[PDB]
């Protein structure tokens, strides 16, 4: 699952210096996570997903 | 004097507020549990 | 000596996002499995009603 699929084979970005890639990728992911967590937690549905119940039955 | 503060991390307010919402915090209900209005 | 001055103030920040995510996943899992467990039993309790009624209808046919 964690080995994301190669869907857009970006040929050059395989071996350019990891020591000047990793900190960028950490900051971009911290930013994605701040945006995603702040916009998940803005939803009124955000306690129902965390405590789900359903009744189709009449 | 030059006895400086480490920067006061704004995210430790924000991930703290998210931790309260995750733990199911309501600023209406838990203020009413204290006998107080929002 | 090099010094790789990547701030701790970011490493504790991402591991505060990891804790938010994994806490939410576990809070969902335990409450969702409880819904799925009784949702199958609620379907089984209605298939009991299906089976006997469909079989009674077959004898009456």
């Amino acid at each position: 699952d964690v080995i994301q699929y190669p869907d857009t084979i970006s040929s050059n970005v395989i071996l350019e210096s990891l020591s000047h890639s990793t900190e960028k990728n950490v900051v971009t992911c911290i930013r994605e996570n701040e945006e995603l967590l702040k916009e998940l937690f803005s939803s009124p549905h955000f306690q129902a997903t965390l405590s789900p119940e359903c009744n189709p039955w009449p | 004097m030059q006895s400086g503060s480490r920067p006061h991390l704004a995210w430790q307010r924000e991930h703290m507020w998210l931790a309260l919402q995750g733990l199911g915090f309501e600023s209406g209900a838990e203020a009413a549990n204290a006998g107080k209005t929002l | 000596t090099p010094v790789n001055l990547v701030p701790e103030d970011m490493v504790e920040m991402i591991e505060s996002q990891t804790l938010l995510l994994t806490y939410l996943t576990i809070k969902m899992q335990k409450n969702l499995f409880r819904l799925e467990e009784k949702a199958e039993r609620n379907l089984l309790l209605v298939n009991d009603q299906k089976d006997q009624l469909q079989e009674t209808i077959h004898m009456m046919k």
